[PDB]
């Protein structure tokens, strides 16, 4: 059932400390697996998912080395972008990168990710088909025709079918007991000091495993939902979430109004 | 392009004023990843400020979970304040018992 | 397992 690859990496130019902050976060589901930060006293990758401890420390070095070493490119690419985009060096800048192997239900992959963004908007990105690129503008477009010749797609293609998934499958199996969980919404409603006479009443989730839930109100007959509050599913921050969605009601006009909570992690 | 964040202040467990609870400053969808978050009791700084780490999402936007400790009250107002280079002057947002 | 970057900008 169809299943997470990503490395969300960023190096962000410090102006007055001086050297740029780099973080490298691995996501197996929705889930962490590892993070690393140049800033932490001693920079290494640390296991995020506890099952990750059941990983040899050859994996640690073998990998933190790829970080010490990766760190080292971001810097050089930050300055190289400074030129095209004509910026100073006394200012802040952010190169972000995203990649992964688009999992699959049974074992095979379906999608290749390889996108870069410089200073908030997309810079350079690898297409679906893994061979071809898409640049945003002329300077970003210079990275394009060069990379092009040399063979960057090939080198990534290699890796997106390869090392990638082998590994995904690893964490996937050395994962699973922990990736399955889940948390039932612990719900309710609240009447409030509101309106005119128009009580505001709210359906609070408040903290459920894993992010996905939607909750609706019933007149008695209909799902209002053509009508307004809810809230962005927020963390907690123990590792659960909370959502609240609501309506207006006459004063004492209780008459009818219901709500349905949907969280499969839950048979409502 | 640079983003102006969206804040939310909130009871980590429902407030029952006067037993504990956690307060979260949830700051979302901004750029650049330089953010200041001052939580305030009444009117002042708080010390104790746990800032849970930076992840950024698919539109490259950043976000972090800021947060402290409080005995909710009849009395005290607590708030969050986010200095960020996208905003001209700051954002101070209040914890409201209903939201 | 991340992957070496190995070509400049």
């Amino acid at each position: 059932g169809p299943h997470s690859m990503r490395y969300f990496e960023t190096a962000v130019s410090r102006p007055g400390l001086g050297e740029p902050r780099y973080i490298s976060v691995g996501y197996v589901d929705n889930k962490e697996f590892v993070r690393f930060d140049s800033d932490a006293e001693n920079p290494r990758y640390e296991p995020q998912a506890p099952w990750m401890e059941q990983e040899g420390p050859e994996y640690w070095e073998r990998i933190t080395q790829i970080a010490k070493g990766q760190e080292q490119w971001f810097r050089v690419n930050l300055r190289t972008l400074l030129g095209y985009y004509n910026q100073s060096a006394g200012g802040t800048h952010t190169l972000q990168w995203m990649y992964g192997c688009d999992v699959g239900s049974d074992g095979r992959l379906l999608r290749g990710y390889e996108q870069f963004a410089y200073d908030g908007c997309d810079y350079i990105a690898l297409n679906e088909d893994l061979k071809t690129w898409t640049a945003a503008d002329m300077a970003a477009q210079i990275t394009r025709r060069k990379w092009e010749q040399a063979g960057a797609a090939e080198y990534y293609r290699a890796y997106l079918e390869g090392e990638c998934v082998e590994w995904l499958h690893r964490y996937l199996k050395n994962g699973n007991a922990t990736l399955l969980r889940t948390d039932s919404p612990k719900a309710h409603v609240t009447h409030h000091p509101r309106s005119k006479g128009e009580v505001t009443l709210r359906c609070w989730a408040l903290g459920f495993y894993p992010a996905d839930i939607t909750l609706t109100w019933q007149l008695n007959g209909e799902e209002l939902t053509q009508d307004m509050e809810l809230v962005e599913t927020r963390p907690a921050g123990d590792g659960t979430f909370q959502k609240w969605a609501s309506v207006v009601v006459p004063l004492g006009k209780e008459q009818n109004y219901t709500c349905r909570v949907y969280h499969e992690g839950l048979p409502e | 392009i640079q983003k102006t964040p969206q804040i939310q202040v909130y009871s980590r467990h429902p407030p029952e004023n006067g037993k504990p609870n956690i307060l979260n400053c949830y700051v979302t969808q901004f750029h650049p990843p330089h953010i200041e978050i001052q939580m305030l009791k009444n009117g002042k700084k708080i010390p104790k400020v746990e800032m849970s780490d930076m992840s950024f999402s698919k539109d490259w936007s950043f976000y972090i979970l800021a947060h402290t400790e409080f005995t909710p009250t009849e009395t005290d107002t607590y708030a969050c304040r986010v200095k960020h280079d996208s905003m001209a002057e700051p954002k101070t947002v209040y914890w409201d018992r209903d939201m | 397992y991340p992957n070496v970057n190995i070509h400049n900008f």
